[PDB]
C-alpha cells in the first residue's frame, strides 16, 4: 500500500483470509526509484488502529 | 374633537410581556447587553388603545357596544422617525376621522398620533363598526383625502376653462398657465343631511406648478364649498380633465416570499392583560354567548401582531427598523386553537420601500386577515459611471420602451438643435464621423452666435486670457465641422452628455418604479459626478446638465497647448502597484512619482486614486509619464523593496539612490520626438485618448471661468439640503457633503478659495 | 436569511455550539481571536470545549458563530478534492464543521450573570456537597484535579465549572482505569 | 442655523466642490470605504453603460473587506444597471 485507501484495500484482503499471513510493507514517499506524493508518518499513525485489529497483519515499516 | 390621551413611559418590562403575548422573539425586542431595549411598532396599540377608544363613546354616536366590530387597524411611521424604544415617554392623540351611516350600520374612522419629544413618531388608523339601522345623520361626517391629480395646461382654451371655476384660485391671476404641468392635492370634507344628499361639501388643497427640477411650488388654492350638494364638482372635473398619480407601483409579476404555520393562544388573557383591551367577549364564555359568537373569539389585534410578526421575520429579514408600514383587514373571527397558514408576496414598491401583501386562511380554508406591509430596501448607494465606457446606441433600448427615459432624452435633444444645431440622440444612435453644423436662417444665425460667445477663461496672476473656444466661427462662418476618425460620440464635448443623459434617463425610470430608498448615498467619477448630482438631487434641470457638461468637454479640449493635427504634449497612464512588485505600495507610487515630478522639473501627479495597490491613474507631461513607466519598469526587474532600503538607508540616501535611476530614464525621453508616444509597461498601460491633464494642479487656471458658468446654471433656489447633506460623496473631498464650519475648511485646504476662506473666516453669520 | 445560507452549505441549522475537527486547538483559536476581532465584547466567541485532540467546539451568539463559520468557509477544501497527485506538504486543510443540538451557550461569558443567582438560590434550598459525604474521586472538568480536596464548596464549583470554566475534557479524564461506564444521554453518540 | 442660509452657504459649497473638482484628483479609494464601511452598503448599485465601478468595488472588497464581512455576517450585493437589470428592478424567472 501507498495510499490511506490502499492499506484499508489490504485490511480487506486480509479479512479475506483472516488465517493467512499477510506483509502490509507500509512504503512512504520518500522512499526510493517508484514514488508517492504520500508521507510517511501520516498514514500509519491513521490506519494504524484498525491495521491491528487484523492479526494476520504483519506490519512492516519501510523507506527512509 | 381632538381627544388627548395620557403620557405613557414604555417599561422595560412591559415590553417583555406584550412581546410574549403574541409570539414576537425578535431580539430587537428582547434585552441584550450593550444594547437598547426597542418596543414593536405594534406596541402603540397597547398605549393609544385609551385615547382612541374613547372616539366610538360620545352621544351622538349612539352604538350598542356589545354588537361592536373591529374592521381594520393600521400604523404608519412618519418619515424620519426612529422606532419606539424602551427609554420614551410617548404623548398620545386620538383623532376621530369619518363617522358615517351606513345601509348596514354606523362606522366610526379613527386616527392615532403617538408623538415624542415634541415630534410626531407614528400613526395609528382604527375603524370600528356598530351594526344596525341608524338614521343618525345630523351627526355623520366624512373627510377624504382625494389623490393628486395632474394636469398638462397645453392650450390657450385650456387655462380660460381653469379660470371660468370660482374654486381656480391661484396668487398671481397674470401666472402664465400656458405649458405648465399642474397638480392638485386635495382634501374634501362632507356632511350628510340625508340618505344620498349632502348637506355641505369643502374641497380644499393646494395648486402646484411643475419646475424644470421637477420640484412642486404651490401657485395657489383649490377652494370650494357648497351647502345641499349632492356631488363633488372639484374632483369629478379633475377626473374627468386630468391623470391620477398614484404612488404605486406594482411589479411586474408578484413574487412569493413564504407560507408561514401560525396559531392562536389557548387562552385571550394574556393578551388582554398586555393590551388593556377587557372585553368580555374575549375571555368570559357567559358574554361571548350572549353576544352570539362562536365562542371566545381570539383578540383580532393578536392575530395583527402575530401576523405582523411574519411579516417582519421573514420579509424584513428580523430587521425591526425596515418595516415602517403595516396594516390589517379583520375578514372572518377566529376562536383559540386554530391553525393559520398565512402567506407572503413582494407585490410591488412604494418610495423606495417594497410593498407586501398577505392573505391569512384558517384550516376550513376560509380567509381571516388580509393587509399589506411596506419594508425598507437594503442599504443602497448609487455610484455613476465616468467617461470611457460610452457604447454606440447605449440606453437607447430603454428610449423605446420608458416613458421617463423619453422625457429625459427628448428635452435634451431638443434643448441641443435649437441651441446648437445638433441632436446627441443622433450621434448616440449611429456614430456619425463627421457632423458641419449649418448657420442658415434666421435661427442659423441665432445658433452660430451661442457657438461663438464660448469662452475658455484662463486667470494667470491676476489677469484673465480669454479666448474664443471656437477660433472659426464669427459674423462670416456658414457653418462650422466636428471632426473624428472614429466617431464623434466618443469626442468629449460629445460623449459627456451623451453618458448625462443615458444615466440621468435610466434613474429617473428607476426612480419611476418607485425602486429609489429615501436615504440612499450617491457618488459620481469623475464626469458622472454631475449624473449623481442630477439624478439624485435635481440640482438641474435635465437642459442645464447637458449644457454644463457640454462645456466642461468643450472647455478640456481647449486648455491644453496643441500641435497642427491637434497632438497634445500632455496624456493619462494607468498603474496597478501590484504589477511592478508585491512590495511596491500606495507610499511607494506616491513616492516614485514625487520624485520623477521633482526630478525631471517635469510634471506628473497621481490623478485617479481608485483601488487600493491596484488601480491609479497618472496625468501630466508626456516625457515625465515615460520616465515614470521606465523608473517602474526598472524597480521591477530589479526587485526594489523600497519599505526596506528605507529602514536601512537614509532618507537622503534612497532618494539619491532613484534619482540617479531616473535621471538615466529622463535622458532617454527628452531626447525623443515632439509629441512622444507613450508606451505599454509591466504596471503600466497609456490611457488612449486622454491629452488634457485633467485632475492635477496644471487646470487650476480654468478654474474661475468655469466657476461662473457652473454659477450661472445651478441655481442657489435648487439646491434643497438633505438631498446632499450626508448622502452625497464629492471627488474633491472624498468625505459626505455637509455644510459645517469642519467641511468647509476641508475645502479651502484641497483648494484655496476666496469665497470659502471668508466664510470659514467669520462663520458665525448664523443668525440671519 | 442566515439560516438559508448555512443550510445550502451544508453546515448545521445556526446554535450556540459549534464544533470544529481536524483543527489543531492553536489553529481554531486563532481563526476565532480573528472573527473576535471584529465584535463588540458581548458578541464574542471562545473555545467551549476541547473535547479532544484536533475536535474542538467553539461558542458565542448564534449569529457571530456564524461568522466564524463564514471565514473558516474559505479557509477549507472540498472534500473530494483529491490531492492525491499534491505533494503532502502542499495540500489544502480539509476539515468538518457543525452545529450541536442545545439551546444554550455553555461555558461562556453569556452566563456568568447566572452564576450568582443559581448559587444563592441552591443555597436557598437542601442542597450542598460536603467533601465528607463523597465517597469516591469525583475530577474537576477544569483541573482534572479531585473535587473533594476543596478549600470552599463543591457545589459552588461545579455550578461555575458548567457555566463559566471550559472543559478541558482530556486533562479530566486524567485517570488510569481498565474500563469507563457510560451513563449519559444518547447511545453510540454520546460521551462514551 | 436658519433654513434659508443654510442653503445659500450648502450652495455655494456645492459649487465650489463641483469647480475645483477639476483639478484636485480623485479619491474613489477613500470614497468606497466611506460607503463600504462606514455606512455598510448591502445593495452598492452602479449607474452606467458598463460594470466598471462595479468590479472596481469588487477588487476593493476582496482587497480589504475579507475579513470584516465574514465577522459581521453582512452579505453584499454589487450590481450594475447595465447587465443586472433582474436584480434591480426586480423581475426574476420562474
Amino acid at each position: 500500500p501507498g495510499s490511506i485507501d490502499a492499506i484499508s484495500q489490504v485490511i480487506n484482503i486480509a479479512k479475506a483470509h483472516p488465517n493467512f499471513p499477510i506483509a502490509l510493507q507500509w512504503t512512504g514517499g520518500r522512499g526510493g526509484g517508484h514514488h508517492s506524493f504520500e508521507d510517511a508518518h501520516t498514514p500509519m499513525l491513521q490506519m494504524y488502529s484498525k491495521i491491528r485489529r487484523h492479526p494476520n497483519i504483519m506490519l512492516i515499516f519501510g523507506s527512509g | 374633537d381632538v381627544i388627548k390621551g395620557k403620557d405613557f413611559e414604555i417599561t422595560a418590562k412591559e415590553v417583555y410581556d406584550f412581546t410574549h403575548a403574541v409570539g414576537n422573539n425578535c431580539e430587537d425586542f428582547v434585552s441584550r447587553p450593550d444594547r437598547t431595549m426597542l418596543a414593536p411598532m405594534d406596541f402603540a396599540i397597547v398605549v393609544g388603545w385609551r385615547a382612541i377608544i374613547k372616539a366610538i363613546f360620545p352621544n351622538t354616536v349612539d352604538g350598542d357596544l356589545l354588537k361592536l366590530v373591529h374592521l381594520s387597524n393600521g400604523y404608519k411611521m412618519i418619515p424620519g422617525a426612529k422606532p419606539l424604544q424602551v427609554g420614551d415617554v410617548v404623548s398620545t392623540t386620538a383623532v376621530i376621522e369619518s363617522v358615517v351611516n351606513q345601509p348596514t350600520g354606523k362606522i366610526v374612522d379613527v386616527v392615532g398620533t403617538l408623538s415624542r419629544n415634541g415630534k410626531p413618531v407614528m400613526e395609528v388608523t382604527s375603524s370600528f363598526f356598530y351594526r344596525g339601522n341608524y338614521t343618525d345623520f345630523e351627526n355623520t361626517f366624512q373627510k377624504t383625502v382625494e389623490p393628486v391629480y395632474q394636469m398638462h395646461i397645453k392650450t390657450s382654451k385650456d387655462i380660460a376653462v381653469l379660470r371660468s371655476k370660482e374654486w381656480f384660485q391661484l396668487d398671481d391671476e397674470d401666472f402664465d398657465l400656458l405649458n405648465k404641468t399642474l397638480t392638485f392635492e386635495t382634501e374634501t370634507e362632507v356632511t350628510f343631511k340625508n340618505a344620498n344628499i349632502f348637506s355641505s361639501v369643502k374641497c380644499f388643497g393646494p395648486i402646484k406648478v411643475e419646475l424644470p427640477t421637477k420640484e412642486t411650488v404651490e401657485i395657489g388654492i383649490v377652494d370650494y364649498e357648497a351647502g345641499a350638494s349632492h356631488g363633488n364638482p372639484v374632483v369629478d372635473f379633475l377626473k374627468r380633465n386630468g391623470s391620477t398619480l398614484e404612488q404605486k407601483v406594482n411589479l411586474e409579476n408578484p413574487i412569493p416570499i413564504a407560507v408561514l404555520d401560525s396559531y392562536t393562544p389557548s387562552t385571550n388573557e394574556p393578551y388582554a392583560r398586555v393590551s388593556g383591551d377587557l372585553n368580555p367577549i374575549h375571555v368570559s364564555r357567559h358574554f361571548a354567548s350572549y353576544a352570539n359568537l362562536p365562542g371566545t373569539i381570539t383578540h383580532g389585534m393578536f392575530s395583527s401582531a402575530s401576523v405582523r410578526a411574519l411579516i417582519e421575520n421573514w420579509a424584513a429579514d428580523s430587521v425591526s427598523s425596515r418595516v415602517r408600514g403595516y396594516t390589517c383587514q379583520f375578514v372572518d373571527m377566529v376562536l383559540p386553537n386554530t391553525a393559520l397558514k398565512t402567506s407572503i408576496q413582494h407585490v410591488g414598491m412604494i418610495n423606495g420601500r417594497k410593498l407586501i401583501k398577505f392573505e391569512t386562511r384558517n384550516e376550513d380554508d376560509v380567509v381571516v386577515l388580509t393587509g399589506e406591509a411596506e419594508i425598507e430596501q437594503p442599504v443602497t448607494t448609487f455610484v455613476f459611471t465616468g467617461q470611457g465606457s460610452q457604447e454606440q446606441g447605449m440606453g437607447m433600448d430603454l428610449y423605446k420602451t420608458s416613458k421617463a427615459a423619453q422625457d429625459v432624452w427628448n428635452r435634451a435633444d431638443n434643448h441641443f438643435k435649437d441651441t446648437y444645431g445638433f441632436s446627441i440622440l443622433d450621434i448616440v444612435i449611429n456614430n456619425p464621423v463627421n457632423l458641419t453644423i449649418h448657420f442658415g436662417g434666421e435661427k442659423g444665425k441665432r445658433i452660430r452666435e451661442n457657438y461663438s460667445a464660448m469662452i475658455f477663461e484662463t486667470i494667470v496672476d491676476g489677469k484673465l486670457k480669454t479666448e474664443k473656444i471656437f477660433k472659426e466661427i464669427n459674423e462670416h462662418s456658414t457653418s462650422y465641422t466636428f471632426r473624428s476618425e472614429k466617431g464623434l460620440l466618443s469626442a468629449t464635448q460629445f460623449t459627456q452628455p451623451a453618458l448625462t443623459l443615458m444615466e440621468k434617463a435610466a434613474f429617473e425610470d428607476l426612480k419611476s418604479k418607485g425602486l429609489i430608498p429615501a436615504d440612499a448615498t450617491f457618488a459620481g467619477h469623475s464626469l458622472g459626478e454631475y449624473a449623481a448630482l442630477a439624478s439624485l438631487a435635481d440640482v438641474m434641470s435635465i437642459e442645464s446638465l447637458v449644457e454644463v457638461v457640454f462645456y466642461r468637454g468643450m472647455t478640456m479640449q481647449v486648455a491644453v497647448p496643441r500641435d497642427e493635427l491637434g497632438r497634445s504634449n500632455y496624456g493619462m497612464i494607468a498603474i496597478n502597484p501590484g504589477r511592478v512588485a508585491a512590495s511596491f505600495s500606495q507610499e511607494a507610487l506616491q513616492y516614485v512619482v514625487e520624485r520623477v515630478g521633482k526630478r525631471t522639473g517635469w510634471l506628473v501627479e497621481i490623478v485617479n486614486y481608485n483601488v487600493e495597490n491596484q488601480q491609479y491613474v497618472a496625468a501630466g507631461d508626456l516625457r515625465a509619464l515615460d520616465t515614470v513607466t521606465n523608473v517602474l519598469n526598472f524597480i521591477k526587474l530589479q526587485k526594489i523593496d523600497i519599505i526596506e532600503l528605507q529602514k536601512s538607508l537614509s532618507l537622503e540616501e534612497v532618494e539619491g539612490h532613484l534619482f540617479e535611476i531616473i535621471d538615466e530614464a529622463s535622458k532617454k525621453s527628452a531626447v525623443k520626438p515632439r509629441p512622444l508616444k507613450l508606451e505599454r509597461g509591466f504596471a503600466c498601460i497609456p490611457l488612449v485618448g486622454i491629452s488634457v491633464p485633467f485632475h492635477s494642479t496644471y487646470l487650476m487656471n480654468g478654474v474661475k471661468p468655469f466657476k461662473s458658468f457652473l454659477k450661472k446654471n445651478i441655481i442657489k433656489e435648487n439646491v434643497k439640503v438633505a438631498r446632499l447633506a450626508g448622502k452625497y460623496i464629492p471627488n474633491l473631498t472624498a468625505k459626505p457633503f455637509q455644510v459645517t464650519k469642519e467641511y468647509f475648511q476641508d475645502v479651502y485646504d484641497l483648494t484655496g478659495s476666496e469665497p470659502i476662506k471668508e466664510i470659514i473666516d467669520n462663520w458665525e453669520k448664523y443668525e440671519q | 436569511s442566515i439560516l438559508e445560507d448555512s443550510l445550502e452549505n451544508n453546515e448545521g441549522v445556526p446554535s450556540p455550539m459549534l464544533s470544529i475537527s481536524n483543527l489543531t486547538q492553536e489553529q481554531v483559536q486563532d481563526y476565532v481571536n480573528k472573527t473576535n476581532s471584529h465584535l463588540p465584547a458581548g458578541k464574542q466567541v471562545e473555545i467551549s470545549l476541547v473535547n479532544g485532540a484536533k475536535n474542538l467546539v467553539v461558542s458565542g451568539p448564534p449569529q457571530s458563530l456564524y461568522g466564524l463559520n463564514l471565514t473558516l468557509r474559505k479557509a477549507k477544501a472540498p472534500s473530494g478534492l483529491d490531492q492525491s497527485r499534491i505533494p503532502f506538504s502542499e495540500r489544502k486543510l480539509k476539515f468538518s464543521n457543525r452545529f450541536l443540538p442545545v439551546a444554550s451557550p455553555f461555558h461562556s461569558h453569556l452566563l456568568v450573570p447566572a452564576s450568582d443567582l443559581i448559587n444563592k438560590d441552591l443555597v436557598k434550598n437542601n442542597v450542598s456537597f460536603n467533601a465528607k459525604d463523597i465517597q469516591i474521586p469525583v475530577y474537576d472538568t477544569f483541573d482534572g484535579s479531585d473535587l473533594r480536596v476543596l478549600s470552599g464548596s463543591i457545589s459552588e464549583r461545579i455550578v461555575d465549572c458548567i457555566i463559566r470554566l471550559p472543559v478541558k475534557w482530556e486533562t479530566t479524564t486524567q485517570f488510569k482505569a481498565t474500563h469507563i461506564l457510560d451513563f449519559g444521554p444518547g447511545g453510540a453518540s454520546g460521551l462514551g | 442655523m436658519k433654513p434659508e442660509v443654510e442653503q445659500e452657504l450648502a450652495h455655494i459649497l456645492l459649487t465650489e466642490l463641483l469647480a475645483y473638482q477639476f483639478a484636485s484628483p480623485v479619491r474613489w479609494i477613500e470614497t468606497q470605504d466611506v460607503f463600504l464601511k462606514d455606512f455598510n452598503t448591502e445593495r452598492v448599485v452602479e449607474i452606467g453603460p458598463s460594470p466598471t465601478l462595479a468590479g472596481m468595488a469588487q477588487r476593493t472588497l476582496k482587497n480589504k473587506y475579507e475579513s470584516y464581512d465574514a465577522a459581521l455576517s453582512l452579505h453584499r450585493e454589487i450590481l450594475c444597471y447595465s447587465k443586472d437589470a433582474k436584480e434591480i428592478y426586480y423581475t426574476p424567472d420562474p
